[PDB]
Protein backbone atom coordinates (compact mmCIF):
# COMPACT_ATOMS: atom_id res chain seq x y z
CA UNK A 1 0.00 0.00 0.00
CA UNK A 2 2.41 2.33 -1.19
CA UNK A 3 2.39 5.46 -2.45
CA UNK A 4 2.41 6.57 -6.14
CA UNK A 5 5.23 7.07 -7.91
CA UNK A 6 6.20 9.63 -10.65
CA UNK A 7 8.47 9.12 -13.73
CA UNK A 8 11.01 11.25 -14.71
CA UNK A 9 13.55 12.25 -17.23
CA UNK A 10 16.06 14.92 -16.49
CA UNK B 1 -10.28 11.26 -41.09
CA UNK B 2 -10.57 11.52 -37.28
CA UNK B 3 -11.02 14.60 -34.67
CA UNK B 4 -12.51 15.05 -31.14
CA UNK B 5 -16.62 14.73 -32.88
CA UNK B 6 -15.87 11.41 -34.14
CA UNK B 7 -15.98 10.50 -30.05
CA UNK B 8 -18.25 10.35 -26.80
CA UNK B 9 -16.54 11.32 -23.83
CA UNK B 10 -17.72 9.32 -20.41
CA UNK B 11 -15.15 8.81 -17.57
CA UNK B 12 -12.12 10.48 -16.96
CA UNK B 13 -9.44 7.30 -16.42
CA UNK B 14 -6.52 9.39 -15.69
CA UNK B 15 -4.81 13.05 -15.27
CA UNK B 16 -1.33 13.68 -14.85
CA UNK B 17 0.76 17.10 -15.48
CA UNK B 18 1.13 16.93 -19.48
CA UNK B 19 -2.58 15.48 -19.86
CA UNK B 20 -5.40 13.24 -19.81
CA UNK B 21 -7.17 9.57 -20.54
CA UNK B 22 -10.83 9.55 -21.08
CA UNK B 23 -12.86 6.60 -21.55
CA UNK B 24 -14.45 7.16 -25.26
CA UNK B 25 -16.95 5.42 -27.36
CA UNK B 26 -16.35 6.27 -31.20
CA UNK B 27 -19.72 6.90 -32.52
CA UNK B 28 -19.46 4.96 -36.13
CA UNK B 29 -18.86 1.80 -34.82
CA UNK B 30 -20.03 1.39 -31.04
CA UNK B 31 -16.35 0.72 -29.70
CA UNK B 32 -15.17 1.86 -26.75
CA UNK B 33 -11.43 3.07 -26.54
CA UNK B 34 -9.05 4.88 -24.23
CA UNK B 35 -8.25 7.92 -25.42
CA UNK B 36 -4.93 10.01 -23.96
CA UNK B 37 -5.22 14.11 -25.09
CA UNK B 38 -2.19 16.03 -24.87
CA UNK B 39 -2.13 19.43 -25.19
CA UNK B 40 0.28 20.73 -27.59
CA UNK B 41 1.29 24.27 -25.94
CA UNK B 42 1.76 21.93 -22.48
CA UNK B 43 3.87 19.19 -24.20
CA UNK B 44 6.19 21.98 -25.72
CA UNK B 45 6.57 24.18 -22.41
CA UNK B 46 7.27 20.82 -20.50
CA UNK B 47 9.89 19.58 -23.12
CA UNK B 48 7.40 16.24 -23.52
CA UNK B 49 7.99 16.66 -27.44
CA UNK B 50 10.33 13.73 -28.41
CA UNK B 51 8.88 11.67 -25.53
CA UNK B 52 5.51 11.75 -27.74
CA UNK B 53 7.06 11.16 -30.80
CA UNK B 54 8.63 8.40 -29.37
CA UNK B 55 5.28 7.34 -27.95
CA UNK B 56 3.69 7.63 -30.75
CA UNK B 57 6.21 5.01 -33.14
CA UNK B 58 6.76 3.13 -30.32
CA UNK B 59 2.88 2.36 -30.23
CA UNK B 60 2.48 2.10 -34.53
CA UNK B 61 5.14 -0.04 -34.84
CA UNK B 62 4.08 -2.62 -32.40
CA UNK B 63 1.71 -5.32 -32.76
CA UNK B 64 1.94 -7.65 -29.15
CA UNK B 65 -0.53 -8.86 -27.10
CA UNK B 66 0.27 -7.53 -24.12
CA UNK B 67 1.19 -3.92 -25.64
CA UNK B 68 -1.60 -1.47 -25.44
CA UNK B 69 -2.50 -1.16 -29.14
CA UNK B 70 -2.94 1.87 -31.11
CA UNK B 71 -6.45 2.50 -32.99
CA UNK B 72 -6.28 6.30 -34.34
CA UNK B 73 -3.28 9.18 -33.51
CA UNK B 74 -4.88 12.06 -34.87
CA UNK B 75 -4.30 15.92 -33.90
CA UNK B 76 -6.33 19.46 -33.47
CA UNK B 77 -4.93 22.77 -33.68
CA UNK B 78 -4.57 22.30 -30.03
CA UNK B 79 -4.42 18.65 -29.06
CA UNK B 80 -2.50 15.42 -29.98
CA UNK B 81 -4.61 12.08 -28.80
CA UNK B 82 -3.59 8.22 -28.76
CA UNK B 83 -6.94 6.02 -29.02
CA UNK B 84 -5.83 2.88 -27.94
CA UNK B 85 -7.34 -0.62 -26.33
CA UNK B 86 -9.24 0.42 -23.12
CA UNK B 87 -7.85 -1.97 -20.51
CA UNK B 88 -10.88 -2.18 -18.56
CA UNK B 89 -9.14 -4.05 -15.16
CA UNK B 90 -7.26 -0.77 -14.19
CA UNK B 91 -3.14 -0.75 -13.06
CA UNK B 92 -1.71 -3.54 -11.41
CA UNK B 93 -0.89 -0.84 -8.32
CA UNK B 94 -4.49 -0.82 -7.91
CA UNK B 95 -5.03 -4.51 -7.50
CA UNK B 96 -1.75 -4.56 -5.24
CA UNK B 97 -2.86 -1.86 -3.36
CA UNK B 98 -6.01 -3.56 -1.89
CA UNK B 99 -4.40 -7.23 -1.96
CA UNK B 100 -0.95 -6.27 -0.60
CA UNK B 101 0.69 -9.43 -2.67
CA UNK B 102 0.17 -11.92 -5.12
CA UNK B 103 0.27 -15.89 -5.08
CA UNK B 104 3.76 -17.21 -6.64
CA UNK B 105 1.26 -18.62 -9.57
CA UNK B 106 0.08 -15.10 -9.89
CA UNK B 107 2.71 -13.31 -10.07
CA UNK B 108 4.29 -15.83 -12.31
CA UNK B 109 1.06 -15.30 -14.52
CA UNK B 110 1.88 -11.36 -15.05
CA UNK B 111 5.38 -12.17 -15.06
CA UNK B 112 5.39 -14.47 -18.04
CA UNK B 113 3.43 -12.03 -20.13
CA UNK B 114 5.79 -9.36 -18.89
CA UNK B 115 8.78 -11.03 -20.33
CA UNK B 116 6.83 -11.92 -23.49
CA UNK B 117 6.20 -8.42 -24.28
CA UNK B 118 9.27 -6.84 -22.53
CA UNK B 119 11.24 -9.89 -25.34
CA UNK B 120 9.47 -8.45 -28.10
CA UNK B 121 10.20 -4.91 -28.15
CA UNK B 122 13.67 -5.81 -27.25
CA UNK B 123 14.30 -8.31 -30.16
CA UNK B 124 11.81 -7.71 -32.63
CA UNK B 125 11.13 -3.91 -32.32
CA UNK B 126 15.02 -2.84 -30.79
CA UNK B 127 13.04 -1.10 -28.03
CA UNK B 128 14.18 -0.82 -24.38
CA UNK B 129 11.06 0.48 -22.43
CA UNK B 130 12.76 2.05 -19.24
CA UNK B 131 9.61 2.80 -17.21
CA UNK B 132 8.65 -0.82 -15.72
CA UNK B 133 6.40 -0.33 -12.86
CA UNK B 134 2.94 -1.00 -11.52
CA UNK B 135 1.44 1.79 -11.91
CA UNK B 136 1.72 1.46 -15.74
CA UNK B 137 0.73 -2.51 -15.86
CA UNK B 138 -2.75 -2.70 -16.30
CA UNK B 139 -5.30 -5.33 -16.83
CA UNK B 140 -7.47 -6.01 -19.94
CA UNK B 141 -11.12 -7.09 -19.52
CA UNK B 142 -9.87 -10.99 -19.77
CA UNK B 143 -6.89 -9.94 -16.99
CA UNK B 144 -4.31 -9.90 -19.25
CA UNK B 145 -1.42 -7.64 -19.07
CA UNK B 146 -1.43 -4.67 -20.98
CA UNK B 147 1.77 -2.28 -20.88
CA UNK B 148 0.64 1.50 -21.69
CA UNK B 149 3.03 4.67 -21.19
CA UNK B 150 5.93 4.34 -23.96
CA UNK B 151 7.13 7.84 -23.52
CA UNK B 152 10.24 6.95 -21.71
CA UNK B 153 11.47 3.77 -24.28
CA UNK B 154 14.45 4.31 -26.22
CA UNK B 155 14.40 3.04 -29.93
CA UNK B 156 17.01 1.78 -32.08
CA UNK B 157 18.90 -0.23 -29.81
CA UNK B 158 20.42 -3.48 -31.21
CA UNK B 159 21.95 -6.36 -29.15
CA UNK B 160 24.15 -5.10 -26.09
CA UNK B 161 24.19 -0.88 -27.38
CA UNK B 162 24.44 1.61 -24.70
CA UNK B 163 22.25 4.54 -23.90
CA UNK B 164 22.83 7.70 -21.17
CA UNK B 165 19.57 9.37 -20.11
CA UNK B 166 18.46 9.87 -16.37
CA UNK B 167 15.02 8.62 -16.47
CA UNK B 168 12.55 6.31 -15.29
CA UNK B 169 10.98 6.21 -11.96
CA UNK B 170 13.38 6.41 -8.62
CA UNK B 171 11.79 3.62 -6.85
CA UNK B 172 12.93 1.31 -10.07
CA UNK B 173 15.62 2.61 -11.05
CA UNK B 174 18.76 0.38 -11.87
CA UNK B 175 22.11 0.38 -10.24
CA UNK B 176 23.84 0.82 -13.26
CA UNK B 177 21.87 3.70 -14.03
CA UNK B 178 22.64 5.42 -10.87
CA UNK B 179 26.56 4.94 -11.34
CA UNK B 180 25.76 7.19 -14.21
CA UNK B 181 27.33 4.18 -16.54
CA UNK B 182 26.39 3.71 -20.01
CA UNK B 183 23.36 1.04 -19.56
CA UNK B 184 21.93 -1.52 -21.44
CA UNK B 185 18.55 -2.91 -22.31
CA UNK B 186 19.19 -5.19 -19.16
CA UNK B 187 18.07 -1.86 -17.04
CA UNK B 188 14.38 -3.63 -18.40
CA UNK B 189 15.32 -7.12 -16.42
CA UNK B 190 16.12 -5.23 -12.89
CA UNK B 191 12.56 -3.35 -13.17
CA UNK B 192 10.79 -6.66 -14.22
CA UNK B 193 12.91 -7.98 -10.75
CA UNK B 194 11.24 -4.76 -8.99
CA UNK B 195 7.92 -5.29 -10.06
CA UNK B 196 8.09 -9.37 -9.28
CA UNK B 197 9.27 -8.39 -5.97
CA UNK B 198 6.30 -6.36 -4.93
CA UNK B 199 4.00 -8.76 -6.32
CA UNK B 200 5.37 -11.44 -4.06
CA UNK B 201 7.12 -9.94 -1.11
CA UNK B 202 4.51 -6.95 -1.07
CA UNK B 203 7.04 -4.16 -0.97
CA UNK B 204 9.81 -2.60 -2.98
CA UNK B 205 12.95 -4.16 -2.51
CA UNK B 206 14.69 -0.71 -1.79
CA UNK B 207 12.28 1.77 0.34
CA UNK B 208 13.39 5.31 1.54
CA UNK B 209 10.99 8.19 0.79
CA UNK B 210 13.60 10.51 -0.25
CA UNK B 211 14.95 9.39 -4.00
CA UNK B 212 18.54 10.21 -2.38
CA UNK B 213 18.75 7.50 0.24
CA UNK B 214 16.53 5.27 -1.40
CA UNK B 215 19.38 5.40 -4.26
CA UNK B 216 21.54 4.50 -1.35
CA UNK B 217 20.16 1.24 -0.64
CA UNK B 218 20.08 0.35 -4.57
CA UNK B 219 23.84 0.52 -4.65
CA UNK B 220 24.94 -0.57 -1.20
CA UNK B 221 22.00 -3.46 0.32
CA UNK B 222 21.41 -6.82 -0.87
CA UNK B 223 17.58 -7.46 -1.26
CA UNK B 224 16.24 -9.23 2.00
CA UNK B 225 13.70 -12.38 1.12
CA UNK B 226 10.71 -12.77 3.12
CA UNK B 227 10.86 -16.46 4.85
CA UNK B 228 7.41 -17.16 3.24
CA UNK B 229 9.32 -16.89 -0.65
CA UNK B 230 9.89 -20.69 -2.21
CA UNK B 231 13.38 -21.18 -3.25
CA UNK B 232 12.66 -20.57 -6.96
CA UNK B 233 11.03 -17.39 -6.39
CA UNK B 234 14.22 -16.00 -4.49
CA UNK B 235 16.68 -17.33 -7.01
CA UNK B 236 14.25 -15.57 -9.56
CA UNK B 237 13.90 -12.41 -7.51
CA UNK B 238 18.11 -13.07 -6.65
CA UNK B 239 19.20 -13.04 -10.47
CA UNK B 240 16.95 -10.23 -11.95
CA UNK B 241 17.85 -7.90 -8.85
CA UNK B 242 21.64 -8.55 -9.64
CA UNK B 243 23.52 -4.91 -9.08
CA UNK B 244 26.01 -6.00 -11.97
CA UNK B 245 23.53 -5.58 -15.22
CA UNK B 246 26.36 -8.43 -16.64
CA UNK B 247 25.69 -10.64 -13.80
CA UNK B 248 22.42 -10.19 -13.95
CA UNK B 249 19.33 -12.75 -15.24
CA UNK B 250 18.66 -11.53 -18.58
CA UNK B 251 21.91 -9.55 -18.65
CA UNK B 252 23.75 -11.68 -21.77
CA UNK B 253 22.93 -12.00 -25.20
CA UNK B 254 20.39 -14.48 -24.49
CA UNK B 255 18.31 -11.64 -23.06
CA UNK B 256 14.30 -12.83 -22.39
CA UNK B 257 15.30 -16.22 -23.29
CA UNK B 258 17.64 -16.78 -20.12
CA UNK B 259 15.29 -15.35 -17.62
CA UNK B 260 12.07 -17.53 -19.66
CA UNK B 261 14.64 -20.74 -18.86
CA UNK B 262 14.63 -20.27 -15.22
CA UNK B 263 13.61 -22.67 -12.86
CA UNK B 264 10.45 -20.54 -12.01
CA UNK B 265 8.77 -20.33 -14.82
CA UNK B 266 9.19 -24.32 -15.41
CA UNK B 267 6.08 -24.97 -17.00
CA UNK B 268 5.14 -21.84 -18.40
CA UNK B 269 5.10 -22.76 -22.20
CA UNK B 270 6.06 -19.63 -23.81
CA UNK B 271 4.09 -20.41 -27.01
CA UNK B 272 0.54 -20.47 -25.36
CA UNK B 273 1.33 -16.97 -23.42
CA UNK B 274 1.84 -15.53 -26.37
CA UNK B 275 -1.26 -17.15 -27.69
CA UNK B 276 -3.32 -15.96 -24.86
CA UNK B 277 -4.06 -19.48 -23.62
CA UNK B 278 -2.99 -19.32 -20.31
CA UNK B 279 -5.35 -19.16 -17.81
CA UNK B 280 -5.73 -15.55 -16.39
CA UNK B 281 -6.04 -16.02 -12.33
CA UNK B 282 -7.75 -13.16 -12.35
CA UNK B 283 -10.82 -11.51 -14.29
CA UNK B 284 -12.11 -8.30 -13.80
CA UNK B 285 -15.57 -8.19 -12.89
CA UNK B 286 -17.17 -5.12 -14.57
CA UNK B 287 -21.12 -5.21 -15.34
CA UNK B 288 -20.35 -2.87 -18.49
CA UNK B 289 -17.65 -1.69 -20.75
CA UNK B 290 -17.73 1.57 -18.60
CA UNK B 291 -17.87 0.33 -15.92
CA UNK B 292 -14.55 1.87 -14.04
CA UNK B 293 -14.49 -0.14 -10.27
CA UNK B 294 -11.06 -0.92 -11.08
CA UNK B 295 -10.00 3.03 -11.14
CA UNK B 296 -9.08 5.21 -9.02
CA UNK B 297 -12.11 7.35 -7.76
CA UNK B 298 -9.91 10.93 -7.89
CA UNK B 299 -10.29 10.99 -11.42
CA UNK B 300 -13.65 8.85 -11.96
CA UNK B 301 -15.57 10.86 -9.96
CA UNK B 302 -14.70 13.91 -11.96
CA UNK B 303 -17.07 15.65 -14.62
CA UNK B 304 -15.80 16.18 -18.12
CA UNK B 305 5.81 27.08 -32.15
CA UNK B 306 3.91 27.59 -29.01
CA UNK B 307 1.21 25.14 -30.52
CA UNK B 308 3.10 23.43 -33.79
CA UNK B 309 1.98 21.17 -36.28
CA UNK B 310 3.59 18.00 -36.08
CA UNK B 311 4.53 16.28 -39.13
CA UNK B 312 2.49 13.18 -40.07
CA UNK B 313 1.40 12.43 -36.67
CA UNK B 314 -1.87 11.14 -38.03
CA UNK B 315 -2.27 7.40 -37.98
CA UNK B 316 -5.34 4.64 -38.61
CA UNK B 317 -4.66 1.30 -38.38
CA UNK B 318 -6.28 -0.91 -40.59
CA UNK B 319 -6.69 -5.11 -41.00
CL1 LIG C 1 -2.95 5.15 -22.16
C1 LIG C 1 -4.10 3.85 -22.07
C2 LIG C 1 -4.32 2.96 -23.05
N1 LIG C 1 -5.31 2.08 -22.70
C3 LIG C 1 -5.76 2.39 -21.43
N2 LIG C 1 -6.72 1.83 -20.69
C4 LIG C 1 -6.99 2.28 -19.45
N3 LIG C 1 -6.31 3.32 -18.97
C5 LIG C 1 -5.31 3.91 -19.64
N4 LIG C 1 -4.68 5.00 -19.00
C6 LIG C 1 -5.19 5.51 -17.71
C7 LIG C 1 -4.61 4.76 -16.48
C8 LIG C 1 -3.14 4.49 -16.61
N5 LIG C 1 -2.19 4.24 -15.64
C9 LIG C 1 -0.98 4.26 -16.25
N6 LIG C 1 -1.15 4.56 -17.53
C10 LIG C 1 -2.50 4.71 -17.76
C11 LIG C 1 -3.21 5.16 -19.02
C12 LIG C 1 -5.01 3.48 -20.95
MN1 LIG D 1 8.71 8.90 -4.96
Amino acid sequence: GRPRTTSFAE
Amino acid sequence: RVTMNEFEYLKLLGKGTFGKVILVKEKATGRYYAMKILKKEVIVAKDEVAHTLTENRVLQNSRHPFLTALKYSFQTHDRLCFVMEYANGGELFFHLSRERVFSEDRARFYGAEIVSALDYLHSEKNVVYRDLKLENLMLDKDGHIKITDFGLCKEGIKDGATMKTFCGTPEYLAPEVLEDNDYGRAVDWWGLGVVMYEMMCGRLPFYNQDHEKLFELILMEEIRFPRTLGPEAKSLLSGLLKKDPKQRLGGGSEDAKEIMQHRFFAGIVWQHVYEKKLSPPFKPQVTSETDTRYFDEEFTAQMIERRPHFPQFDYSASS
